[PDB]
Parts: structure tokens; sequence; C-alpha cells
């Protein structure tokens, strides 16, 4: 018959090895014809001083333009002719390089990906071409009134400190970086202890062991001593941005409490209820009869074209609540109805609803872990995150735990009575000020 | 009538009787501060000062 | 297909003499009070049903006025007194009752 | 050992009523159930356009089993999925929850595509989300364009729109709806896919529940080939343009020659922010353009018909210059000036990339409900390689030449002051 | 390979009851974003892109 508990067992165990200068290396073995190897960095714009905030971004740009094994044209030819797709990101925390590749061309994208993480060629007609793309960039982002309202966020809620920061980095940084700023970053950053090159697919462990010891070693000799950089904690401030401009058709409104981080138990019960509350789009099929007491009264009374929440998460802290787009005249309904659900969330929370949320999270964590590239990634942000990957048996088991007893608790620790970071943008004049948010935060019959 | 009567229903009063407990407790206090209600405030150890 | 079930019949067909609404050329349905349920089951009804009913309900509140009735051979029959609204209200108490069990669990 | 359990084999199973039965035991904790339907666009006609995307927004509206709210409660107290994934021949209703609860996601399909009520009242509400619908899918560019590519290649039904025409928003019947089901949702049109499901208990349901007849017979009305061009002046700060000829019928050999072509062209990108250096048509235009473009090999592949070409993004004055370099380059394949290396290397990109492409269970089903359509077979991935390797150089030459060849078909929208006719190409 | 996201080309819709609606397969813009100066198309009465149901543990 085969049951869904019986399931969770029958996928392999991630296979972990750690190399002697410090490079983890983890495999997750599949029966699959094609894989995807990667390397993933501890390192993002939280790791960046305010002179050098776009360092990051700047090296992705340039970490497929050539290497000194492979200049200008030659990495893009060799990935582009074996039929691999050679892929990219920075976040605030983490860095990462990946190519969806052929099993049977594993040792090739091992050997590109070393290319590219240790041998960087940072041409200096290369890096003056990509500080006119990344002010291109930069222009196009400012369109994008949903990556501007996070931004935005970040910037309000963890106010002078490094975390304030975007990946991107300010105008003036992108001009300004020199040649010599980037390899200075590379050189502190690039360090075998803080990385890991994480595979999933058609792959044996042993082969991925053989080939980070082929193309990884030559990292220690002697290493770190002199500068060792761990991350100082970032202060989140109750606070509120507010970009007021009437001539955008629709607002955004991003509003967050702080979130415990990445390790802390509790984000699976958070993550329960932010199922339960959910996310909302105009093109939804459920209309009124939608599970989500937000979802459904959202499209009942046409109060936006869409709502989501998040549980976004960083070392030690994050960013938990809602981010919605709204007609002008809805902003003050919309906070009143998500409100008045973390309130409901927090004091009187049921057992159904919370079945509901946990089946949610079932269907979105395995949904999510869904071919090579998505077990992949889980494989290298896991092991900067956790140390360890977190078995889908023990996610399980976690998940499982969390009764309405829970939610309200946790939800509780975290919602009730606290000072929310607000981002607003667009036409705004009817989002609530601040101290009525801030009131919104708590219930008078409770 | 019928309708209240279900497993959400029981909880939802669970989760709310300690809540309506304490705005009894609000209102008992409450009514006998401001009544200066003696039966039960000759009880109390600091409030006691009123010897006929 | 009793004597007496004829008799309860008869009966039924007195007090709905007696109610008088056909004398205003109305129908039963015509006559019930507006709730949530009732309000949805017009608003279901198709065109030519709404059309008649909005007529009739004119029709009635005109005679209401004038303090007049309609000619005895212009009365509802109880007979031909079509029960229009049954099958839709019927099927919107059917929902509320599913959404009710529903928030129940 | 971490080695995992040896992968077991797809089930295949034709009906004699001509129903299609896959279903593969992945031991997956979620399930994927497909049923795909020979009821896309291209089956309407001019009295009623547009009914298959009503129909495709309608998943949601009471069933004979279940109640419109009993739906969407049903399938969210699970945390399952219920999706419509229509194509200009195909419609697909995939429904996706975690292994235990199938039975439950299984009767809610069953319903909704065999016994739906279509009440009156109930699709008069929802007539407004073929607005809503359309507007979110045509703020892309490229969604008007292929759309008037198709409009312009055919007369007939692949012509047909894929959203509903303005003028039909508000108009689609409850009965069109009906007539829409009763005639395409029928055993011979139909296929049943699993994953994650055992084959006796598919093979069950379609036995039970999906014996219907009384539809209609073949792949409908021959989709009969023009050409012709569409244009749309837009004031879009960029072109979009389209430029397409006649290609092949998938399933059939110089269909594989085409994708081949498409990939020697250039496809998709593969490194992100990439110069393209192996995109043939990118560095031709490249050449003689430095202003902002995009160039890309177009392949589309139909039952009776197929449209290949190459679809352009640039700056409303460089839209010649990239509309020429772009087909010149096509000539040159035509000509005869293709390399061995150069197939060799499309031809890794085409594997590598359908291999990719069925990577996940939501890929794999999508291509095996497609493969049942279409060939009323499946071919595993091995074969389709080999198919791939049997393409000769001369065929995907041959393929340039067809293309170079024969009356095109054209869409353009933007400022089109600089965008040539087909006339003038 | 008998698909329209295998031969990457002609335009696919999706409606569903909880997630998002999508628009089609292949043609170029990938590689257009990357000569950097397309600014997306505004939140005009409109929805949300990238989905939602891809949440970790």
């Amino acid at each position: 018959t085969a049951t869904y508990a019986q399931a969770l067992q029958s996928v392999p165990e991630t296979q972990v090895s750690q190399l002697d200068n410090g490079l983890r290396v983890a495999s997750e073995q599949s029966s699959q014809p094609t894989c995807t190897v990667g390397v993933w960095i501890d390192a993002g714009s939280r790791y960046e001083s305010e002179k050098n905030n776009g360092a990051g971004y700047f090296v992705e740009h340039l970490a497929f333009k050539g290497t000194k094994n492979r200049p200008g044209n030659a990495l893009e030819k060799e990935v582009e002719s074996m039929g691999a797709h050679l892929n990219a990101y920075s976040t605030r925390e983490h860095t990462a390089y990946y190519i969806k590749a052929l099993s049977k061309d594993l040792p090739k994208a091992v050997e590109l990906l070393a290319d590219i993480v240790q041998n960087c060629s940072l041409e200096d007609s290369q890096i003056e071409k990509e500080r006119d793309v990344i002010l291109q960039e930069l222009q196009e982002n400012d369109t994008s009134m949903r990556d501007v309202v996070f931004n935005y966020l970040h910037a309000t809620a963890f106010q002078g400190t490094p975390l304030a920061q975007s990946v991107e980095g300010p105008s003036e940084n992108v001009r300004k970086l020199s040649r010599a700023d980037l390899t200075e970053y590379l050189s502190r950053h690039y360090k075998a202890p803080r990385m890991v090159l994480a595979a999933a697919g058609g792959l044996e462990h042993r082969q991925l062991l053989d080939l980070a010891q082929k193309h990884f070693s030559g990292l220690s000799g002697t290493y770190d001593e002199d500068a060792v950089p761990t991350l100082s904690p970032c202060r989140f401030t109750g606070s509120q941005i507010c970009h007021r401009e009437d001539g955008l058709p629709l607002a955004h409104v991003a509003i967050a409490v702080e979130g415990p981080g990445w390790a802390h138990p509790d984000n699976v019960a958070l993550q329960v209820a932010n199922a339960i509350i959910g996310h909302y789009d105009c093109t939804y099929g459920g209309g009124a009869h939608l599970s989500s007491p937000l979802a459904s009264i959202a499209a009942t009374n046409k109060l936006c074209q869409s709502f989501q929440t998040f549980n976004i998460c960083y070392a030690d802290t994050g960013l938990l609540g809602a981010h919605f787009v709204c007609d002008h005249m809805s902003i003050d309904d919309m906070m009143f109805v998500l409100q008045g659900q973390w309130m409901r969330l927090c004091t009187s929370a049921t057992e159904s609803e919370v079945l509901r949320g946990k089946n949610l999270l079932r269907n979105a964590l395995v949904s999510h872990l869904d071919g090579t590239t998505p077990v992949c990634e889980d494989i290298g942000r896991s092991l900067l995150t956790y140390g360890r990957r977190i078995p889908l048996a023990e996610w399980e088991s976690r998940i499982a735990e969390v009764d309405a007893r829970v939610v309200r608790e946790v939800c509780s620790k975290y919602f009730y009575d606290q000072c929310p970071a607000v981002a607003g943008f667009g036409p705004i004049e009817q989002l609530p000020d601040y101290n009525r948010i801030r009131s919104g935060m708590f219930w008078l019959r409770f | 009538l019928t309708r209240f009567l279900g497993p959400r229903y029981r909880q939802l009063a669970r989760n709310w009787v300690p809540t309506a407990q304490l705005w009894g407790a609000v209102g008992a206090v409450g009514l006998v501060w401001a009544t200066d209600s003696r039966l039960i405030l000759d009880w109390v150890p600091y409030i006691n000062g009123k010897f006929k | 297909v009793s004597a007496s079930s004829r008799w309860l019949e008869g009966i039924r067909k007195w007090y709905y003499n007696a109610a008088g609404f056909n004398k205003l050329g109305l129908m039963r349905d015509d006559t019930i009070h507006e709730n949530d349920d009732v309000k949805e089951a017009i608003r279901r009804l198709p065109e030519n049903l709404y059309d008649d009913r909005v007529f009739r309900i004119k029709r009635a509140l005109d005679l209401s006025m004038r303090q007049q009735i309609l000619p005895k051979e212009q009365w509802t029959k109880y007979e031909e007194d079509k029960s229009y609204l049954e099958p839709y209200l019927k099927e919107v108490i059917r929902e509320r009752k599913e959404r009710e069990e529903w928030a129940k669990k | 050992a971490g080695v995992p359990p040896h992968p077991q084999d797809l089930e295949f199973t034709r009906l004699p009523n001509g129903l299609v039965i896959a279903s593969l035991e992945n031991y997956a904790p979620a399930s994927r159930i497909g049923l795909f339907i020979k009821a896309g666009s291209r089956y309407e006609n001019s009295n009623n356009l547009g009914t298959s995307h009503l129909l495709r927004l309608a998943s949601s509206l009471t069933t004979k089993g279940a109640s419109s709210f009993k739906i969407t409660r049903g399938i969210e107290a699970v945390g399952g999925k219920l999706s419509v994934t229509s194509t200009r021949e195909n419609m697909a209703y995939t429904v996706e929850c975690l292994r235990d609860d199938v039975d439950i996601l299984m009767e809610f399909l069953l319903n909704v595509t065999t016994a739906p009520e279509f009440r009156r009242w109930e699709v008069a509400a929802l007539q407004p989300q073929l607005r809503i619908d359309k507007a979110v899918a045509l703020q892309n560019p490229q969604a008007h364009v292929i759309e008037n590519l198709h409009a312009a290649a055919y007369r007939n039904a692949l012509a047909n729109s894929l959203y509903c025409p303005d003028y039909r928003i508000g108009k689609v019947t409850p009965v069109e709806l009906h007539d829409y089901v009763q005639n395409h949702f029928t055993s011979a049109r139909m296929a049943l896919i699993g994953l994650g499901v055992s084959h006796p208990v598919l093979k069950q349901v379609a036995e039970q529940f999906l014996n219907i007849r009384g539809g209609l017979g073949l792949s409908g009305a021959k989709a009969k080939y023009h050409g012709g061009e569409i244009r749309e002046q837009n004031g879009d700060s960029l072109v979009h343009a389209a430029l397409v000829a006649e290609s092949a019928a998938i399933g059939s050999a110089e269909a594989n020659a085409f994708s081949v072509l498409q990939h020697v062209l250039g496809a998709g990108p593969h490194v992100k922010r990439g110069s393209n250096a192996t995109s043939s048509l990118y560095q031709a235009v490249a050449k003689g353009v430095h202003q902002p473009f995009d160039v890309s090999a177009f392949n589309a592949s139909y039952s009776d018909s197929g449209l290949f070409g190459f679809y352009t993004i640039s700056q409303a004055a460089s839209a010649g210059d990239v509309i020429k370099a772009a087909y010149n380059q096509v000539k040159t394949i035509a000509q005869g000036n293709l390399s061995n290396p150069d197939v060799q290397a499309a031809k890794n990109k085409l594997k590598a990339g359908y291999l990719m492409s069925v990577e996940s269970s939501e890929g794999f089903l999508d291509e095996v409900g497609s493969q049942a359509l279409a060939a009323g077979s499946y071919t595993p991935p091995s074969t389709v390689l080999q198919q791939i390797d049997a393409v000769a150089d001369a065929d995907v030459i041959n393929a340039a030449k067809k293309f170079v060849s024969g009356r095109k078909s054209m869409a353009a929208s933007g400022n089109l002051g600089h965008t040539p006719f087909i006339d003038e190409l | 390979m008998l698909s329209v996201a295998a031969r990457s080309g002609p335009f696919a819709p999706v409606l569903s009851a909880t997630s998002r609606g999508v628009a089609g397969a292949l043609r170029p813009l990938v590689q257009a974003a990357v000569p950097a100066t397309s600014e997306s198309p505004v939140l005009d009465l409109k929805r949300s892109v990238l989905c939602r149901e891809s949440l970790r543990g």
C-alpha cells in the first residue's frame, strides 16, 4: 500500500563528508539521469560594511565572465556545449553558484565550479562593463514595487545594522568599487570552512568527494588566524517607512515583527499559523469559499489584488508577517482584517484549522523538494544554517507536534503586543498611522 | 442554536474561559470597591480600617 | 389518497382562502419574509420568474394602497399556486447547513 | 549505504474504449493525478469562442457529488491543489496531495470533469474572472504576439484564441459549457495519469467513472495553414516580433529535426547573465546591433501542424535590422553553412534539456499525459534520446530550407515604424 | 518528446484553486533583462509572480 509516513523513510540519507581544508561535501543520491551541483558560500550583504555594500553582487556579475584558466567566452561555451545551465544568486546571508547538468557531466561541472570559486579573473575592462549593467539593474529594480517594499522593510526594521543593507548596494558603491575592493572581499569570505559543495541526482557520494579533493584542495597550507569574522546580532526596531507616491496605481505594504531565526524550533509553529492565514491572489479560483478568513473576506469584499505571509530567516533574527497590494481606498480594511487574524490566532486558535496549516506545510515541504535543483539547494543552505540536513521524517515529526495550544503560545511570543516594522509604498494616504497599527497588535478583549 | 454545537466551539469556549473568568474578577472587585460593599471588604487586611 | 387526507387538503384550501393573498393576485412565495436565504433565492431566480414576481408584488401593493381586491375569477387558485421559490430556497438552506457543519469541526 | 530503492517502471494501459491509463509508483511522500483531455482551444468554433477558457476557470464550481464550497474546503483541509492547465490542443486537470489523501482528491477530480453542474448563477458570477484572467496574462507582450501569431497562421482551429475574446466575456452560456464537456470530455479523448498511485486503482477508477462515450471523433477539423501577418501599434518602448513558417506535426521524424534546428539557432539562455556564445541567432544580430535586444528560435508543434521560426525583442528603430539579421542567419543554414560539432552542441542542449524537463513530478506527469494524448503510448527518455540522435545534419539543413521557402506568418507589437512587413523580408 | 513545455514554444495557461495564474512556454525575455533596460510592466490591477507553495521547513 505504501503510506505517507512510510514514504518519508524511503528518501535516501544525505551523505555529509568534510575535506581537510574545511570544505563540506554533501550529496543526496537519486535515480535521475541529470543532477545539480553547486557551491554555497556563507556570504551576503550582512557580511559587508557600508563602504563595500555592492561587493557580493559585483562578484556575482563577474563570476561567469572569465577565469585565469578559462578567459572570457570560455566558461560560457563549455557549459553551453554540454547542455548545462549555469546559475547564481546572492541573498543578505548566502551566495550560491550551481550547475544543472547530465550526471555523466558531473566531473566537468565540479571542475568548472572550482574555477569560478577560486580563480575568478576580475578583468579591469569587465568590472568597468559590469558597473553600467548593475546601474541599469538598479533602475530596473525601482519599477518593481514588491522588491522596493521588502528592501525598505529591511532598511527600517534593521535600522543602522548590517541587515538594513540591500544585496545590490547603493548607486555610490557600484560606481566607486575598485578591483582591489572585490579581491579583498573574496579573500576574506570565499574560504573553505564557509563553503558547501552540494549535489543532487544520479551520482555516488564517493564520486563527489574524489572531485572535491581533485579541484577544491588548495585552500589550506595556512588559513584564517589573523582575521576571524563572526556575525554580530542585528537590532530590530519597531518603525515605519512611508514612501508616498500617488502616481502609482496600487499601494504596497509589508508589515513584520521580529522573528527568531534559522535555528529556533518554533519556526515550524509560526509557519503553520502563516499557512492558516496563507496567501491570496485575484486569479485564485476559490473566492468566497476559501478556508483562510483573510483570503475569503479579501476576495468577497475585493479588498486587495494579493497578499502573502512570510517568515524570512536570518542568523538569530528575522522578519515575520505579511505583504499586500491593494487599491488606495482598501489599505485600512486590509490592515484591520490581517491584524485581527494574527490576534485571533494569538488568543483563540482552533484544532481543525491548525491541522489544515500542518497539512499545507507537509504539502509545501514535499512539493518544494521536487527534482535535483530544489534538493541541491536544500543541501547547501541547510548545511550553512542548521549544520546538518534535517530529514523529511524529522520535519514531519516537528510538524505533527504542533496543536492549537502550540500555535497560540508561539504566535503570542512573537506577534502579541509587539512593535511591527512597517514598509509602505505607493498611494498610501489611507495607510494607518503607526500608533493605530501598534494598537492592532493587542486586543482589549483578551 | 444547533449550529453552535461542535468540537471547534468547545475549543473556542475553552480558549476564552480564563479571560471571561478574569473579567468577572474585574467586575466584582470593581463593584465591591465602587459601592464600599462592607460584607466583602471586612475580610481584606489594609482596607479593614472603618472601626464603628 | 385517503378520505381524511382529502380533508387535510380541504382544510388547507380553506386556510389558503382565508389568508387571502390570492385576492390580491399573489402567489404563496410572493408573500414570504425576506431573510438572507430568501434574498439569495430571489437573486437565483431566472429572468422570467423574477419579472413576473416583481409584477405580482407591484399589482398587490397597488391594490393594497387603493384598498381594493381583484375580481373573483382573477384570484390565485390553490390548485395552481406554483411554488416557484421552493427548489431555490431549499438549495440555499442546503448550502448554508453544509457551511455550518463545516464550521463545527 | 546511502543508495535509493530500485526505480519502478511506468505501467501503461489502453482500454478498449480508447481511454489511456498510465501510472508510476515512485514511492514519493506526495501524489499527483492528471486527467488529460483532447479539449483545448482548437475545438471551439466561431459561435462559441472562449468556452474552453471559462471552463478552465470553472473547476471549483458545484458538481453533483460536491458543492463549490466542499471542493474548496475539502482540498484545502488536506493541503491539496486542483489546477487546470489548457494549451491549444489539451486540457489537463491536475490534482495534488499527500499519498494518504488520493481517494478524496480523486473523487473531487472525477466530479469536476465528469459531473459539473454549471449552475446559471454560479457561471454568471464567474464571467468577470475572464477579464481579470486575460488582463493578467496579456501583460506579457509575448502572450498577445503568440496569440496574434496563431490567428495569422491558421484560418481554422489553432487560430483560436486561448483566452476568451472580449466580446464573448459575459456571453458564454451554461449550455455551451455543458455542450463542450459532453462532446470533448469523452473516453477516446481522455487519459488518466497517476503518480504515487498503484495501476489497479487507476485502472479501477477509469473503468468505473471514466467510461464516457457520445462525443467527437478524430483530432478535430484538420488545422489548415494559411499564413499572413497581424500588426499591433502599441507604444510599448520595445518591439516584440515573431517570424514563423509551417514546420512539422509532433511525433514525426521531421519534428525532431526542427527541435535540433531550434537549438542550433538558439532557444533560452544557459548562463545567468551571458553573451550566449553558442547562440547562432544572438551572435548574428549582435554583430550588427549594439543596443538592448533579444532573439530566440521559436518552435511550436501540434497534432496536425507546426510553427517554426524566431522571436525578437528590440528597440523600435532597431526592429528591421534584428529581424533581417535573424532571418539571414537561418538562410545560411538553409544554404548548407552548418558544421557537425554545431549540431552536436544543439543535440546535447536538446537531450539534456528534455531530461531536465521531466526531472520533477510536475514535469514528468505533464509529459506522460501529453504523450498519451498525442501518441497513445509512452516513450522512455532513452529512446527519445535515440530519436534525437537519429537526426542527421542534412535533416537540420532541410528543416531550415523548409522555413526559408515556406509562406510566412508574422505578429508584431510596439512602435512598428521600422518593423518590416513580410513583403520586405 | 510530445509536450508544449518539452518542445518549449507555444503558450500554456494555468488556473488553480489555491495557486497563482500562470502564462506560457518559450520565446525570449530571460536574455533581454541581461541587456538591462526592461522595466517590467507595473502592478496595474495585477496578480503576483513566483507563485507560493515552495516554503521551507
